[PDB]
């Protein structure tokens, strides 16, 4: 008998092996996925006083340690993070309801204005010099031939009003580029950072538009504990404020449209 | 309105960077840098220096040899008419040894240039492999690239060398030509009864589509959190910021679950390596194990049936 | 530019071939369909001949084919063969002047053979030629030499040190694709194997080479182009080899392939010794037949015009 | 909506009469369409 | 439930439409007015694919009816119906499921939009999503329209749609020669390459050899500069990858848009414009 | 069938500009939709030609 | 069917540069659109051979 | 929309007359087209 066709061929079983390796892969990737934000926030946890820490399937992976270079530290993941109050109040007492920011929305530090507490230290070059520093601290840097020098352009907010003028340019000493625009504010001549991401140029006019906030809001830009360098804490703090204006800076960004 | 972080609108220069320093043994670096205002319009304007060791030189060497055999051969097929060479270039190619020869080393005029170009190409790709492992060690880094390059090398090897040796015939490897190698692809599917019904080729297709899906999603994300320096992924990985937060949350609020600044790079990594690895497996079973995938799909009841509205009588059966 | 480039406008003419959703469909340019129709106009017939008279073989001297015809009918048959094959030249093209019965000029030894070629065709190949049948015009079109006749070609030049790629060139004969550029000699002259698909899912009992697959692909490109259609005209590409999923045109094409093997092998190669160099390719092989020769890019030569049924002198016995 | 109670009388008026003008043009077009070619 | 840092951002407002009406969360998903339209479109779409599976091409008791996942398939109406609505049990169903799919993808896109407005992030993602939505639309709306009939759309079935691709592909004889196809394929392959390179990199620096600390930007640039004499840099690599994948989708959309409506011949034949230039 | 009209108040709750363009857009789209529906059906006016179909003014 | 003498106010609500360029875009698009609509039907005005066929009868 | 009440009667005027001119050229074209080959 030389014809007993087997119903099982290498192609079936290779498709079997694959799916098994697959499932293990998926599972694993979802585990690396819980090295942050976990366990979750329910009132399942609060109701039970915490006896239901929310982690789901799969579960959380044993911590991993990152050894920052330069006497920098050591970070772990997953970690235990201290809760932080919410600077807002429930739009409804029902769960899943959004919260309204407390007080003046741009000040709230809630919503598009919220942000975490990153180190109060500076990111560093390879050598260990403050990575992000101004061109005034980073002597070498230079505009690229054929690019308007931002230095001296007028910074202008979302409504038209002048905001200030570019007093300097902050650069990456690691990957040479403009990261932050410095702004001598008109209303008080204080110096603030302006993330490049929020800034549009109008080279033919030497203006630097900013849809984010109004010219006035530039007065409240979060500040630097040193005008010649900036910490991780301070960057988030700077940007999130402008970001808040995307939903706050006007009595209309709140939406609807209809 | 808002900058999109598509085009660096105002650049800055600084003296070029020779790079983090390599240990003893890792040879000097060569070439001295330049800047392209235009690469600069979209990315690091610095061009080079480059590193070249024994490895790097033996790989550039083999690789260019292989490129010459293929090319010179193509000029020969048009009679040394560089004009005609220019005219039909897309259609020119260097075909493989004929089956009549099996796996024997063939005469120059009958395929031997292909076996030599295939030989030298492979040695040069695998030398570039070693190159990236060396360049990756000099930096204390890990071999994640090398595990991927090794996967793509896997597919390559399956295509032009492994399947051929298993099938006992150099004529089964792919020929060097644009249109010729496209034709090789189509004929390959045809010869084995439509490759669409090959499970592995379906998975490789889900994974190719997935590399486009993930990189488009992630990439769009990092730009959307570029405002918070999300591109600076390393520190968002060590010291989570509102970029990594807004990032993980956009997706969380959208599709119900999410990843992290470190893990998305693993989903993406694993999805790419998977393409080539299902892909190679896919070519491995063709002829070695399965000869007609459509039939295979029928035997496993996967091929759909449609009302037979058009049909033709079989002359072979008259 | 880097020009741009090659383009038709929407909407194309379309025809549904297979079941809805299966994708077996056809697209075409309406304009060019109309131009092909004007170029594929048929010559109207000559009035029937009454006759009523003796048989050709009784009133003529060298009638070895059109024997059983009445005189009138023979004469008519001569006028059709005249306008159909060589009207700029007239009667004298195939005859020695003053001597209608003589075979002292080759175009007649050939003409005679082609009388047996059309007859065999109209009477023996209906599973292929149906009731449309063929006639001289089909290939000649007012031309002495079918415009679309072929020859085994040698491809482009090679130094002496290396042998030809056998495939890999820009050729209109394989649809512009790079497959092998002469899929005709081994399939439309000789009878090499076209089948490459296995009939078993698992392997170990199908020796078809990939190369053979490419030759079949080339040839198919040829066929497709000659009849002016795509594979869903005859196939269901999920299974090129599956006859039940194919269209009745695959059956027809199958018998046609064998037919061209008979025209080329027993009617054309033999005329090679009495034909001039002007009618021969670089290997001494003579201009022969292909599907294009007759179809000239249309699924039925001259859009399925019925010319032959009007000339009874074109059928066997 | 930063309108006065009176600028919602005005806007409403122009809105309604304008809209009625549109509906008017419509009855015109539909009338032509029916005379030359009734569709029911 | 929320991430351990989520409550602080779960602000009110940002809609386009609905306002406080549907301005709430469910588990981790954001609802919004478009989540509701979306869920409705989606649910009816799927529930109808279930009914199509239930009935089969010849009725629930015939042998072509099936619930096997590889083979369930819902196909368009014949071409004879043109752009008209065709009877339900003759491809009508397929038309409605399509309307639902287009509406669901568009709702999904608009809901990602409200989510950008809430979180205050750029809208790069839903814009990028819209490229896939576009490709889907050419494959069901644009092409079949330009082609005077909705039946030119692909059927919704796992392998049967693969068959659609196959025979449509083969009407042009050697599809590989479609030049836009050549582009799109180039991007799909390169995209898959950069992704493997970025992926590999991030993971190679944040986790280096034991005995080494998280690596640096300087390392990053130095490695790929070491290997290939160039490094596009961190920001931009995220930019490129977005370019490649969106373009890959683009050229797929155009390569299929021209296959019919603007080109009917085989595709290799297109390349004739090149062999006939007056240079050779 | 109650008593309060005064339905002008509608613009104190609904933004007029956006409503304006919304109706505008919807009208052009509904327009195209309807045009494609009738032109694809029997009440067709294009694929006819009055008083004679024009490409059948010459057969040749 | 008359003109509400305060219809100018429509320009206190709708931005003039946008309404204008919008009309130009929509109109040019419609134009290109219709032109190929008609060229794609029986009413063709290009492929007619008026007053005499322009190539020849073939290649000759 | 950054206009004065004085400059929108002005704008409305120009808009209306121009629009009507356009509509005029359109009516001419549709009239010549109807003559040369009536479509209904
Ligand atoms: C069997 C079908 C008949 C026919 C039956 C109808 C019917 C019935 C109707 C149309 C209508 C329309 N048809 Mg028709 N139509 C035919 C064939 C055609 C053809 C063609 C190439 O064959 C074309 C181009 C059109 C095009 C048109 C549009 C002009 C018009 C409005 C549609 C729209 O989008 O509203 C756009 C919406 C707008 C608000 C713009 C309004 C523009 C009009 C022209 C007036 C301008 C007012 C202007 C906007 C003033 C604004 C205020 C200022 C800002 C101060 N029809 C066929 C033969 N057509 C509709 C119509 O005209 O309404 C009277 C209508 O009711
Ligand atoms: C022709 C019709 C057949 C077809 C036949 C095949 C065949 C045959 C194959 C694929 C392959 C694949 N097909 Mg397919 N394919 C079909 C239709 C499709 C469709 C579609 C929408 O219809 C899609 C999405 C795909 C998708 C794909 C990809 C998913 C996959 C390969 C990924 C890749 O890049 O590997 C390419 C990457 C590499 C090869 C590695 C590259 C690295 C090398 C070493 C680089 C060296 C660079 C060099 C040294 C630089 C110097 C240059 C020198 C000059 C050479 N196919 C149909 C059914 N397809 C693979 C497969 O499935 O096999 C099972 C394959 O081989
Ligand atoms: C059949 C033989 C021909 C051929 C015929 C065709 C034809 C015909 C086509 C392609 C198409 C393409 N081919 Mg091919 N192709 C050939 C061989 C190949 C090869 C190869 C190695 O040989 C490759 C790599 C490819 C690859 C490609 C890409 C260039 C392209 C598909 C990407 C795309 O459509 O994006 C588009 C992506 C989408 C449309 C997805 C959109 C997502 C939507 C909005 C949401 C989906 C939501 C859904 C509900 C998700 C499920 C989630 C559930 C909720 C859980 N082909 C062979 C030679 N190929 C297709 C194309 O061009 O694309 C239009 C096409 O029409
Ligand atoms: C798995 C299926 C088949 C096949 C499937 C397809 C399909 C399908 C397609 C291609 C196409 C191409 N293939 Mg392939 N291809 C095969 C395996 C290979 C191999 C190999 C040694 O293994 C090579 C070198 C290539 C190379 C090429 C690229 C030249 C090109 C698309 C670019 C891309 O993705 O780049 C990513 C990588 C880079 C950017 C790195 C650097 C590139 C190097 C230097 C390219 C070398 C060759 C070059 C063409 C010669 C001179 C330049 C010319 C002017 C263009 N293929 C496999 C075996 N390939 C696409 C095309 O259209 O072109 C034919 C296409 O449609
Ligand atoms: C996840 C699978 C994906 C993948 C991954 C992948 N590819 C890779 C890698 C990885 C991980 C590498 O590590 C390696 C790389 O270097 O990445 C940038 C590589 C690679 N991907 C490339 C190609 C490639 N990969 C492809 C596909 C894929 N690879 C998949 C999409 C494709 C396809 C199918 O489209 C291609 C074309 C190469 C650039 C590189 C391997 C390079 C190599 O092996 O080099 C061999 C030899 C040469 C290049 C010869 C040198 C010729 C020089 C360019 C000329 C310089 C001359 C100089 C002037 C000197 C003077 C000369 C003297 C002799 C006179
Ligand atoms: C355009 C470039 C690439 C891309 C980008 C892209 N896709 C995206 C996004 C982006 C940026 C999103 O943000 C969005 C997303 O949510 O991320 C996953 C999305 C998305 N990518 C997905 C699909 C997808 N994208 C693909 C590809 C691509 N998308 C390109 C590779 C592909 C393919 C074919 O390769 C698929 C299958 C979805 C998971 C998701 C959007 C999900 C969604 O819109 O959900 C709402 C709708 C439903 C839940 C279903 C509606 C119910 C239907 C009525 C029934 C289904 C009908 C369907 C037409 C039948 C087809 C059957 C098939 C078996 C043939
Ligand atoms: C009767 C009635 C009411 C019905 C009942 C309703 C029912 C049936 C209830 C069931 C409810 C349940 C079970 C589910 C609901 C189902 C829903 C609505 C559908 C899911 C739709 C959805 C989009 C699923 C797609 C799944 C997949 C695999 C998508 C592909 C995307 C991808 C590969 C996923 C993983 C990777 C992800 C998520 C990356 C996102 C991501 C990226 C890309 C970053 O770059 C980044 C950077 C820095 C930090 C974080 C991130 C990050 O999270
Ligand atoms: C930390 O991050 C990282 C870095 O930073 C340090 C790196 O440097 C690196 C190293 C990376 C590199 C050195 C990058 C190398 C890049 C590679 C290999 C990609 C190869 C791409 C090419 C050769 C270019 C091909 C394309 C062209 C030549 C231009 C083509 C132009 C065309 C087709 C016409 C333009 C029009 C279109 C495409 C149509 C419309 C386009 C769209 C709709 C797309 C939209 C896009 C956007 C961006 C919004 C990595 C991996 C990294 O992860
Ligand atoms: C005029 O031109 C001058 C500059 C001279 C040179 C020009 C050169 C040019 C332009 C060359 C152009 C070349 C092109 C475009 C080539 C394209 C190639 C393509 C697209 C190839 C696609 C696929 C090819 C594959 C997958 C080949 C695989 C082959 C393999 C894997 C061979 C392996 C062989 C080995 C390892 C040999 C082993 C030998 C042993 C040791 C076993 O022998 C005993
Ligand atoms: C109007 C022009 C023509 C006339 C009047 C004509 C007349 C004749 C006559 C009277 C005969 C019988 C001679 C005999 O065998 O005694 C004959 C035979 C023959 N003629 Fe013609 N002829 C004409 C054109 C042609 C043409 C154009 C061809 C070829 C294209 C042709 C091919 C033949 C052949 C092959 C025979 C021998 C027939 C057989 O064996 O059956 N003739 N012709
Ligand atoms: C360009 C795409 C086409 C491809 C790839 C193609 C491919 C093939 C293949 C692979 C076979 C062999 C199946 C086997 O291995 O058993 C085949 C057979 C055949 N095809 Fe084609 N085909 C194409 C177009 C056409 C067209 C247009 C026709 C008819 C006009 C046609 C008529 C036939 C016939 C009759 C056979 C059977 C021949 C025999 O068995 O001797 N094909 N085709
Ligand atoms: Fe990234
Ligand atoms: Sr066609
Ligand atoms: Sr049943
Ligand atoms: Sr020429
Ligand atoms: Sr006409
Ligand atoms: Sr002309």
């Amino acid at each position: 008998s030389a014809g007993i066709t087997h119903y099982i061929d290498a192609a079936q079983i290779t498709i079997w092996a694959f799916w098994l390796f697959f499932f293990g892969l998926i599972i694993y990737l979802r585990r690396e996925d819980k090295r942050e934000g976990y366990p979750l926030d329910s009132d399942r946890t609060e109701r039970s006083g915490g006896r239901v820490k929310v982690v789901g399937f799969p579960d959380l992976p044993d911590p991993k340690t990152f050894v920052l270079p330069h006497n920098g530290g050591t970070v772990v993941a997953p970690r235990v993070e201290a809760p932080v109050a919410v600077n807002a109040t429930p739009f409804s007492p029902a769960p899943g309801s959004p919260l309204v920011p407390n007080g003046d929305p741009m000040l709230s530090g809630f919503g598009p204005a919220a942000s975490p507490d990153r180190p109060k230290h500076c990111d560093l070059t390879f050598e260990g010099l403050p990575k992000i520093v101004p061109m005034r601290v980073a002597k070498e840097f230079s505009i690229a031939e054929g690019d308007p020098d931002p230095r001296g352009m007028t910074v202008v907010g979302l409504d038209g009003e002048v905001a200030g003028t570019v007093s300097d340019v902050w650069v990456d000493r690691s990957e040479p580029q403009i990261r932050y625009l410095e702004v001598e504010v008109a209303a008080n001549k204080k110096k603030v950072l302006l993330p490049i991401g929020f800034s549009r140029f109008d080279k033919k006019a030497r203006k630097v538009k900013v849809d984010a906030i109004k010219a006035a809001h530039f007065a409240n830009v979060p500040t630097l504990s040193n005008p010649d360098q900036v910490t991780l804490y301070e960057e988030d703090k700077v940007c999130a404020y402008y970001a808040g204006g995307k939903l706050y800076a006007t009595a209309e960004r709140a939406g609807p449209l209809l | 309105p808002e900058y999109q972080n598509i085009f660096t609108a105002v650049q800055v220069r600084a003296p070029a960077y020779p790079g983090v320093p390599l240990p003893k043994g890792n040879l000097p670096r060569i070439g001295r840098p330049i800047f392209s205002y235009w690469l600069g319009k979209i990315g690091d304007a610095q061009i080079g220096p480059i590193y070249l060791g024994l490895t790097g030189t033996l790989s550039i060497f083999f690789g260019l040899v292989a490129i010459s055999i293929i090319g010179f051969n193509m000029l020969a097929s048009v009679h040394w008419d560089v004009f005609q060479f220019l005219k039909h270039f897309f259609w020119l190619g260097l075909e493989p040894p004929p089956p009549q020869y099996g796996l024997r080393i063939p005469p120059l005029s009958e395929g031997g240039w292909w076996l030599m170009a295939g030989l030298f190409l492979t040695l040069s790709i695998l030398l570039w492999w070693v190159r990236t492992y060396k360049r990756a060690e000099a930096l204390g880094m890990s071999q994640h690239l090398s595990w991927a390059f090794a996967a793509a090398i896997f597919f390559y090897l399956v295509l032009g060398f492994i399947r051929p040796v298993m099938m006992g015939s150099w004529a089964k490897a792919v020929p060097f030509g644009i249109f010729p190698h496209l034709d090789w692809t189509a004929a390959f599917s045809i010869r084995y009864g439509n490759l669409y019904y090959n499970p592995f080729h379906m998975l490789s297709i889900a994974f190719l589509y997935g590399s486009a899906l993930l990189f488009a999603m992630h990439g769009a994300t990092i730009l959307s959190v570029s405002r918070f320096g999300g591109d600076r992924e390393i520190d968002q990985i060590t010291h989570r910021g509102t970029a990594a937060e807004r990032a993980a949350l956009f997706w969380r609020w959208t599709m119900g679950f999410n990843v992290t600044m470190e893990s998305i790079h693993r989903w993406a990594w694993w999805c790419a390596v998977l393409t080539v690895i299902t892909a190679g497996i896919g070519i491995l079973l063709s002829g070695t194990v399965v000869d007609n995938w459509y039939l295979w799909a029928v035997k496993h009841g996967m091929a759909p049936a449609y009302p037979e509205v058009v049909t033709a009588v079989n002359p072979y059966e008259t | 530019s880097v020009m741009l480039l090659g383009c038709e406008g929407p909407p194309p003419g379309t025809e549904q071939i297979g079941y809805r959703g299966v994708g077996m469909e056809n697209y075409y340019n309406k304009r060019q369909r109309a131009l092909s129709i004007q170029a594929n106009q048929p010559v109207e017939s000559l009035p029937a001949a009454d006759s009523t008279g003796p048989k050709a073989s009784e009133v003529y001297q060298n009638v070895q084919v059109l024997k059983d015809l009445s005189v009138g009918e023979f004469t008519r048959t001569m006028v059709a063969v005249t306008t159909w094959v060589s009207p700029k030249e007239g009667c004298n093209y195939c005859h020695v002047p003053g001597n209608w019965a003589s075979d002292d000029i080759y175009t007649k030894v050939v003409s005679r053979r082609m009388f047996e070629l059309v007859r065999a065709a109209n009477s023996d190949w209906k599973a292929h030629v149906a009731e449309t049948g063929v006639t001289c015009y089909t290939c000649h079109r007012g031309n002495p030499v079918p415009k679309y006749a072929w020859v085994t070609d040698p491809g482009p030049k090679y130094p002496s040190g290396l042998k030809p790629t056998g495939q890999n060139y820009g050729s209109k004969t394989v649809a512009y694709a790079s497959l092998p550029f002469d899929p005709l000699t081994p399939f439309l002259d000789q009878a090499n194997e076209i089948r490459i698909t296995g009939n078993a899912a698992l392997a170990g009992s199908n020796p078809a080479s990939l190369k053979q697959a490419e030759w079949t692909f080339g040839l198919m490109m040829n066929i497709s182009d000659s009849l002016g259609v795509g594979c869903t005209f005859c196939h269901n590409t999920r299974a090129f080899n599956d006859w039940t999923q194919s269209t009745p045109k695959r059956t027809t094409a199958w018998y046609a392939i064998r037919h061209v093997r008979d025209i080329n092998q027993n009617y054309i190669w033999p005329l090679n010794d009495v034909l001039p160099a002007s009618r021969k390719g670089p290997y001494g092989d003579p201009l022969r037949v292909s599907c294009m020769t007759c179809h000239q890019a249309v699924n039925k030569p001259l859009y399925g015009a019925q010319m032959a049924k009007d000339y009874p002198g074109l059928y066997k016995t | 909506t930063g309108l006065t109670d009176d600028e919602a009388k005005e806007f409403h008026a122009i809105f309604m009469q304008s809209m009625y003008a549109w509906f008017g043009l419509v009855v015109i077009a539909h009338l032509l369409a029916w005379l030359y070619r009734p569709w029911l | 439930a929320m991430l351990s840092f989520e409550k602080k951002y779960r602000v009110r407002g940002g809609t386009l439409i609905g306002g406080d009406l549907f301005d709430f969360w469910v588990g981790p998903f954001y609802v919004g007015f478009f989540g509701v339209v979306g869920f409705c479109f989606t649910l009816l779409g799927v529930l109808l694919i279930v009914w199509g599976a239930t009935i089969g091409p010849t009725g629930p008791t015939s042998d072509l009816q099936t619930y096997n996942l590889w083979r369930i398939s819902i196909a368009p109406p014949d071409l004879s119906y043109g752009l008209r609505m065709a009877p339900l049990t003759e491809g009508g169903l397929w038309q409605i499921i399509t309307i639902c799919a287009a509406g669901a993808f568009i709702s999904w896109a608009l809901r990602e939009v409200e989510i950008c407005r809430k979180l205050g992030i750029g809208f790069h993602v839903p814009f990028a999503f819209s490229f896939a939505i576009g490709a889907y639309l050419v494959l069901v709306f644009v092409r079949p329209l330009l082609m005077g009939a909705w039946g030119h759309g692909f059927p919704y079935g796992i392998l049967s749609h693969l068959d659609w691709v196959s025979n449509v592909g083969y009407q042009f004889l050697h599809f590989h020669y479609n030049p836009a196809h050549m582009l799109a394929i180039s991007f799909f392959f390169t995209n898959c390459l950069a992704l493997s390179m970025h992926g590999s990199l991030i993971l190679s620096v944040t986790n280096p050899q034991k005995g080494e600390p998280v690596k640096t930007s300087e390392h990053e640039n130095t490695f790929f500069r070491d290997i290939v004499g160039y490094s596009i840099g961190a920001l931009a690599i995220h930019r490129l990858g977005l370019f490649l994948a969106l373009s890959a989708a683009f050229w797929s959309a155009v390569c299929i848009l021209i296959s019919g409506p603007f080109w009917t011949r085989g595709w290799p034949e297109w390349w004739n414009w090149w062999l006939e230039l007056p240079l050779w | 069938f109650t008593m309060n009209a005064n339905l002008y108040k509608i613009w104190l709750i609904l933004d007029p500009r956006r409503v304006l363009v919304s109706i505008v857009a919807f009208q052009i789209v509904l327009g195209l939709l309807i045009h494609m529906i009738v032109l694809s059906t029997d009440l067709n006016w294009l694929d006819d030609n009055i008083p004679v179909s024009y490409q059948a003014l010459g057969k040749k």
